[PDB]
């Protein structure tokens, strides 16, 4: 039980301060690390966690701004690119 | 002083009315392999007043009810009276210290069926009116049984002062002498709140064709009832030890089993089926009135033949 | 996870403890730091009545001890 | 072979019976049923934390069409009505005739995507992989005149989404 | 005095929800049975009010006389209840 | 009096609506008229438009719950007035993705049968193993539903390397997925109070009323297309048949959960049985030629080009063919003119008869016990209305 | 007044969004993953849009699956009887524009000759994700409205 709370203090660290740990706890409502994958030419992140389960062990933190949009708090799926789309969906294993 | 004394009763049931929908939304999504609200607010702490403000601003439904008078007096009673079963609740000490509290609470308890029969009434509907003869039958009903047992378990308590309870239970919660009582007790409780799996007014409505704001005071009402019946539920049967130097220290340990009761009306529902109309009214008349008047035998016989009747003060 | 149903629990949780904190406080800021008197029946009150007389300011939680023997 | 499902006769033995009666009294039965419920809340959920989070897809996924070209960037549609011919919702409107250096190439390639059942028998009957249904799902409007595609839709549908359709394609075409 | 008013602020705070919320003879073919279930409830509820003295009854020294008189009233509670039994008063088909 | 039992439930449900004209004496039900056809979309009439390929998706559209069970029904009738057979590897494949579907169905059954009347707890369970099952669909289709995969001939493509594996680590798991639904319900008192002698139904009755399947099997009738009239390769699995004694709603929700732990039995011999091979068969006038022959060879361009604009043409003739669809008997007369799209195609819906004897099935009981008993014979009003 | 009207807006598009009460039609195939929105995977639930509601308590109507002639009155009563704001979400084909049944004797070429649609989901059925973004897309929708600027500039 100790070492999950180590394990929570760990994500407030490993998202560079509590600033960016409640950005994305407000941006994506998860506040999980992962190995960043890569990052597309619009500034959508691209994350991996082989620990966890299908259909979590992958996700995007969208970009705040995509062709002259607002998306701090607008975002839909619509916006990842074909390249990664297909990745996200794991239609693929190769970012 | 006592103005004050009020508004920190109610205000903090109406919040804690609030935050039991987001409780029940989100205990109910884990049990089902599921989160529950996590989007509005952090792990969902703005969905209660995402709902009520989405539910006061939404356009009445304009029914057109037979008795203007009457459509307005049945959410005022229902919320009115949610309200006042809470003035003699000793947590640990109560608002209002009455000598006869048992009796208050039964007594108002018993003014909570005029709601729905009110709104029966101003449905203006054959429908409507058969369904709240239904829910009024399925209430008093279960009133028969939550009397007796209340009177069965006030016959080691020695009054009808409700801190008397928390002196009864200093040694020992009533659960252990009473059981048997307790298991009924809590059974009945869901059957008088029209909770799962005796909620027929919410499914026999979802059958029948035919059959917000007013619909947000009602719900209130009904939800401020279960949080009260659960805290009745420990005060009568897990007795809380009181210390007059460190009361917070009671009223601690008294929240948690309360909520740990409150959880539990979510956990049943969670788990079966609903009862069917008349099996819900054999279980009480065929069932647990049988017992309970057996038991009443045994509760007033008991002291009497062990030496342990309690003092009237 | 189901640590995060807490959140949502420990809210409800402290609405449920302020009405009873809060009348503890009161009784004992309105009784001079004392539990409110308890009269249920007519000895208790003619004590009670008999208090607020001895106190000498109508304030039957002003106790008066052996000094004025 | 079979088997019954409810051919028991119980146990008439005073243990027996005094073991009915305690499930009744005591509510065994329903209490065994409260415990699943309870492993469930501290078991994990199974919710994926979409838009973030995707529900993952194969290559043969059948989502929304586009019209593909040739390395060159010439189309690969010919204008030759398999498709509009198997279609079984009549969604598919072509017209065709010579283009301008004589090549023969459609006019109108119009998709009702409000007729379309996103079969994929028009790509199945495609003879050059002109018309495809690729992986996007993601593409609700918010006026039905918006889901009538045209030829330009259908062209910019392929040119916006080629770089996935042609790996998707890729991957399955040894199977077709 | 504290009481009344402890009971008018939860009606007048209820009224005030309320506006807030609103604004800013023939038979009825339901059956015979529900009615005696009303009626069944009330002559219970009677005999239930003739039970609550019990818990400041049983400090009388006449134990004999009280706990003899408390078992006859309840069983003719139990002898109310077992006659609508087997009357089929308490079935629903 | 008389009462109208309300479209559809208010939580989500997906099986159609039904208008239920009651007459009730008291609690009692007195007579049930269903009111159907608010799903009626004249599907038998637009087939007479289409080939018989462009046909068969309509099929996935009736009982939209067993989809590839209701291709197969369709595919086999083709395939008998075509006089051809599919090739080995498709009817392995045709009777593995016969029993996922089944699997399907059932777990559709069973816990929205709970959940109307009241037990919702298990539809939330259960409805993550058929996400996971959904994913078998769109991975041998591209669509989790209605893939139109099973065609006449076999199927329309083979099956993406590790798909097997897959489906074997699904079936390892879901014994214990149903073990956890029976722990909920089957000694559940409440929920045997709720299906214990509701919607009695005797051997005879039901033979006469036309009833199939758990209808049948429920009342102690020892009959299964798939044993006495196999298709595809039912003849080479094992199983056995789960056979009710009392004939009423508890009998036939046990005999579906049986039904369902015989479905995994059966999936397990599927995936040790399959065998190499094509999966359509090799006959390029009625199965299209693989896609790289049909830009290489003349003929198999000519045929890819034929079969997709004229179709194949059936021999004229006439057949009733059936199969032990997850909900019942479930047929085509299938009529043919000689041309390349059907003259006629009658569809035998098992739910059809089902709910004609809801009326019988519900008399003496309460207005509540008509929740239980549709929910009994597990009514999709898509292939009801067709 | 002219900060504050933008401002309330902001506070009621907020709480209508995050608060959707849906009513489904669940006509045919399209409520089944309707059905799968709701399940674990996707727990429409969490996004504030609860599981039950009734006709009366909706504030969006999912018209999931084929609208036939006959079953077309209902819908619209049902429509009618929906308290204000409410919204209308056309799930697939055949209530988008009638599908696969399109030419039928029987069934209404898209329930938008019946009532108002403010949301078409293409797909037959839309997976439950794609329904997903439809509803997200609603909420957008939602946000983007001005009820009182407009009111307020009357
Ligand atoms: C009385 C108390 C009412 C408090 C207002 C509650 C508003 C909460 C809120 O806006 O959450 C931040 C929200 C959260 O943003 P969001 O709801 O648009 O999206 C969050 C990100 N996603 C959807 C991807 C998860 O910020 C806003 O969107 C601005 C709304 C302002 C409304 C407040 C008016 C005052
Ligand atoms: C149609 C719409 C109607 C809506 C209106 C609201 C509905 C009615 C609300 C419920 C009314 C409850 C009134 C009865 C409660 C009285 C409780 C009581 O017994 O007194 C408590 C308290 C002193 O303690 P006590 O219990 O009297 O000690 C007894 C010693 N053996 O205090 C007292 O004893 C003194 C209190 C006496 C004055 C109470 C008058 C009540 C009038 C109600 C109208
Ligand atoms: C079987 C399924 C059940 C379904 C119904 C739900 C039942 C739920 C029961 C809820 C109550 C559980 C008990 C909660 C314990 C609370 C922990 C606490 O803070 O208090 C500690 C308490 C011991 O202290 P105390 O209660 O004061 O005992 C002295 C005697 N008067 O207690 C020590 O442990
Ligand atoms: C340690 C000392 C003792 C040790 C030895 C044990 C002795 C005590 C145990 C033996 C006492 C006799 C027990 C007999 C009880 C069963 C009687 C019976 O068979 O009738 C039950 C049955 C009810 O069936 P039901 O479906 O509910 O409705 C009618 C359709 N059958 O058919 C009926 O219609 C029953 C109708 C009568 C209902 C009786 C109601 C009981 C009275 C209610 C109060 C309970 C008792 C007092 C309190
Ligand atoms: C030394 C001499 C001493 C003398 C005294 C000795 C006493 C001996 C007697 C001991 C046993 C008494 C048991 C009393 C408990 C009540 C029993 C009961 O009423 O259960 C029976 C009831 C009917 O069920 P059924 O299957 O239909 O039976 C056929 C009836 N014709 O079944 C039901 O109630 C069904 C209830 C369904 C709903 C339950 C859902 C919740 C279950 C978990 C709740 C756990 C309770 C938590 C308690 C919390 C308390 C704070
Ligand atoms: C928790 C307290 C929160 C208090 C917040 C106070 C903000 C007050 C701003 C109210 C804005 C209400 O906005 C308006 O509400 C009513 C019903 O509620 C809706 O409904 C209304 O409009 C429609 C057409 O527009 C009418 O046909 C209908 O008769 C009417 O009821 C409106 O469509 C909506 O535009
Ligand atoms: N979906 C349901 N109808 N049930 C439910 N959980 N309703 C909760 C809705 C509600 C009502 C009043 C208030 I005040 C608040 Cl905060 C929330
Ligand atoms: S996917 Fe099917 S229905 Fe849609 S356009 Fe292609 S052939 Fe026609
Ligand atoms: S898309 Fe393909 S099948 Fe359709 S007309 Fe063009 S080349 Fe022919
Ligand atoms: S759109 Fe497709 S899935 Fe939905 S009801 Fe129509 S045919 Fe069925």
């Amino acid at each position: 039980l100790l070492q999950v709370l180590k394990r929570g203090l760990q994500q407030v660290s490993g998202h560079g301060g509590l600033r960016g740990y409640l950005r994305v706890l407000f941006r994506a409502n998860d506040v999980r690390v992962g190995t960043l994958v890569g990052e597309d030419k619009y500034g959508n992140k691209y994350y991996e966690d082989n620990k966890q389960f299908f259909g979590r062990h992958r996700w995007v933190i969208y970009t705040t701004e995509m062709n002259g949009k607002n998306t701090f708090w607008d975002v839909d799926g619509s916006m990842v690119p074909p390249e990664w789309h297909r990745w996200l969906h794991c239609m693929t294993d190769d970012p | 002083m006592f103005m004050i004394n009020i508004l920190m009763l109610i205000i903090p049931i109406l919040l804690a009315v609030a935050f039991l929908t987001l409780v029940e939304r989100k205990v109910l999504g884990y049990m089902q392999l599921r989160k529950g609200p996590n989007v509005v607010g952090p792990y969902g702490l703005l969905q209660p007043i995402a709902d009520a403000i989405k539910l006061f601003i939404k356009e009445p439904l304009r029914p057109a009810t037979s008795s203007a008078s009457m459509f307005i007096l049945a959410p005022i009673m229902a919320l009115g009276l949610a309200l006042t079963m809470w003035i003699p609740l000793p947590m640990p000490y109560p608002l209002i210290n009455m000598n006869l509290g048992v009796l208050f609470m039964l007594a108002m308890s018993s003014l909570a069926v005029y709601s729905i029969l009110w709104s029966g009434w101003a449905s203006n509907s054959k429908y409507a009116l058969i369904g709240a003869l239904r829910a009024v039958a399925q209430t008093i009903s279960y009133e028969v049984t939550l009397a007796i047992i209340l009177l069965s378990v006030l016959l080691m308590s020695g009054s009808f002062t409700l801190s008397t309870l928390i002196t009864t239970q200093e040694q020992m919660w009533l659960i252990l002498p009473a059981w048997p009582l307790a298991m009924m007790w809590f059974i009945s409780t869901l059957a008088e709140t029209n909770r799962a799996p005796f909620d027929l007014t919410e499914g026999e409505s979802e059958l029948v064709s035919g059959f917000a704001g007013p619909f947000a005071l009602f719900f209130m009402a009904e939800y401020a009832n279960i949080i009260m019946m659960n805290i009745f539920t420990a005060i009568l049967f897990l007795g809380t030890s009181h210390n007059p130097h460190m009361p917070e220290l009671y009223t601690i340990n008294f929240t948690i089993k309360s909520l740990l009761l409150t959880m539990s009306f979510l956990w049943i529902r969670a788990s079966y089926p609903r009862f069917r109309y008349d099996q819900l009214m054999h279980l009480l008349w065929k069932n647990f009135l049988p017992l309970t008047l057996a038991l009443c035998m045994w509760h007033v016989s008991l002291p009497i033949l062990t030496s342990g009747i309690p003092p009237q003060t | 996870m189901w640590f995060e149903v807490l959140p949502g629990i420990a809210v409800m949780g402290v609405c449920l403890f302020i009405p009873g904190m809060a009348t503890a406080r009161i009784h004992r800021f309105s009784n001079g730091g004392k539990e409110k008197r308890v009269a249920h029946y007519p000895y208790q009150w003619y004590l009670m009545e008999r208090d607020r007389r001895v106190s000498g300011v109508n304030r039957s939680y002003v106790s008066k001890g052996l000094e004025n023997i | 072979t079979y088997k019954y499902v409810n051919l028991r006769e119980p146990s008439m033995d005073m243990k027996s019976v005094t073991d009915r009666a305690a499930q009744t009294l005591l509510w065994t039965e329903l209490i065994r049923g409260l415990g699943m419920t309870l492993s469930y809340l501290f078991r994990e959920p199974a919710t994926i934390n979409y838009p973030f989070e995707k529900g993952p897809l194969s290559p043969r996924f059948r989502g929304e069409h586009a019209l593909r070209r040739y390395p060159s960037g010439e189309e690969r549609c010919i204008a030759c009505k398999l498709c509009e011919a198997v279609c079984p919702a009549q969604a598919i409107t072509i017209e065709a005739e010579p283009r301008a250096d004589g090549s023969r190439r459609t006019t109108r390639y119009d998709i009702d995507m409000t007729k379309c059942i996103y079969c994929g028998f028009c790509q199945e009957a495609c003879p050059v992989d002109a018309i495809v249904e690729g992986p996007n799902f993601e593409f609700s409007t918010e006026t039905h005149e918006e889901l009538l595609y045209n030829k330009e839709k259908l062209l910019n549908n392929g040119d916006k989404w080629e770089a996935e359709i042609a790996a998707n394609i890729q991957a399955d075409y040894l199977y077709r | 005095m504290n009481l009344m008013l402890a009971l008018l602020t939860n009606f007048t705070l209820a009224t005030l929800l309320v506006i807030i919320a609103f604004w800013l003879s023939a038979r009825l073919p339901f059956s015979m049975k529900f009615f005696l279930v009303a009626i069944t409830f009330l002559l219970f509820d009677l005999e239930i009010a003739l039970l609550l003295p019990l818990p400041w009854a049983s400090q009388t020294a006449n134990l004999n006389t009280m706990l003899t008189m408390a078992l006859f009233l309840i069983i003719l509670l139990a002898v109310s209840l077992a006659y609508e039994w087997t009357q089929k008063g308490l079935e629903w088909t | 009096s008389n009462l109208t039992l309300n479209f559809g439930p208010q939580h989500p449900a997906a099986h159609g609506v039904l208008r239920l004209v009651m007459e009730l004496s008291g609690e009692m039900v007195r007579k049930c008229d269903p009111h159907i056809g608010l799903l009626h979309r004249g599907t038998e009439k637009l087939i007479e438009y289409k080939t018989y390929l462009q046909a068969l998706p309509y099929f996935d559209r009736l009982d939209y719950v067993s989809m590839m069970c209701n291709e197969q029904a369709y595919s086999l009738a083709v395939e008998k007035l075509l006089n051809i057979r599919p090739p080995p590897r498709a009817q392995w494949i045709r009777v593995l993705f016969g029993e996922i579907t089944r699997l399907l169905n059932h777990i559709m059954a069973v816990t929205t049968h709970a959940l109307d009347i009241g037990a919702m707890t298990p539809f939330f369970w259960m409805f993550e193993e058929r996400e996971k099952m959904f994913e078998f669909y769109e991975r041998v289709s591209g669509a989790r539903m209605h893939a139109a995969y099973v065609r006449p001939g076999g199927v329309h493509q083979d099956l993406p390397l590790g798909l097997m594996d897959d489906i074997y680590e699904f079936s390892k798991n879901f014994s214990l997925r149903i073990d956890e639904l029976e722990e909920m319900l089957t000694n559940n008192r409440i929920w045997r109070n709720r299906t214990v002698d509701i919607g009695i139904v005797t051997a005879e009755d039901a033979l006469n009323y036309g009833f199939s399947g758990v209808m049948l099997r429920g009342s102690g009738i020892q009959w299964d297309l798939r044993k006495t009239q196999p298709y595809d390769v039912y003849d080479q699995v094992e199983f056995d048949v789960p056979i009710g004694s009392r004939g009423d709603c508890y009998d036939r929700y046990l005999c579906r959960v049986e039904e369902m732990r015989q479905s995994i039995r059966i999936i397990s011999q599927c995936l040790n049985k399959m065998p190499p091979g094509e999966i359509k068969v090799d006959d390029a006038k009625v199965s299209p030629p693989k896609r790289a022959e049909m830009k290489t060879s003349m003929e198999s361009l000519i045929h890819h080009f034929k079969l997709y604009t004229e179709g194949y043409q059936v021999p004229p003739g006439a057949t009733y063919t059936a199969i032990e669809a997850p909900k019942g008997e479930f047929g085509v007369y299938l009529v043919s003119d000689g041309s390349s799209r059907p003259y006629r195609c009658k569809i035998k819906a098992p739910g059809f008869a089902h709910l004609a004897g809801l009326d019988k099935m519900s008399k003496g009981h309460m207005l509540a016990d008509v929740v239980a008993i549709i929910g009994t014979q597990d009514i999709v009003f898509g292939e009801v209305d067709r | 007044g002219e900060y504050v009207v933008a401002k309330l807006d902001d506070l009621i598009n907020w709480a209508r969004r995050s608060s959707l009460w849906p009513m489904t039609f669940g006509l045919a195939c399209c409520a089944v993953e309707m059905m799968h929105m709701a399940a674990p995977r996707y727990d429409m639930d969490r996004f504030g849009v609860v599981f039950r509601a009734s006709p009366r308590q909706s504030d969006v109507m999912i018209v999931a699956g084929t609208l036939t002639n006959k079953m077309a009155p209902a819908l619209r009563k049902v429509y009618d009887q929906m308290p204000e704001p409410r919204y209308v979400v056309s799930m697939g084909s055949c209530a988008n524009g009638g599908g696969y049944y399109h030419y039928s004797y029987s069934v209404v070429r898209g329930c938008d000759r019946i009532v108002p649609v403010d949301i078409y989901v293409p797909g037959c059925p839309p997976t439950a994700e794609a329904l997903l973004y439809g509803i997200l897309q609603l909420q957008k929708k939602i946000k983007r409205e001005k009820r009182l600027r407009i009111w307020y500039r009357r």
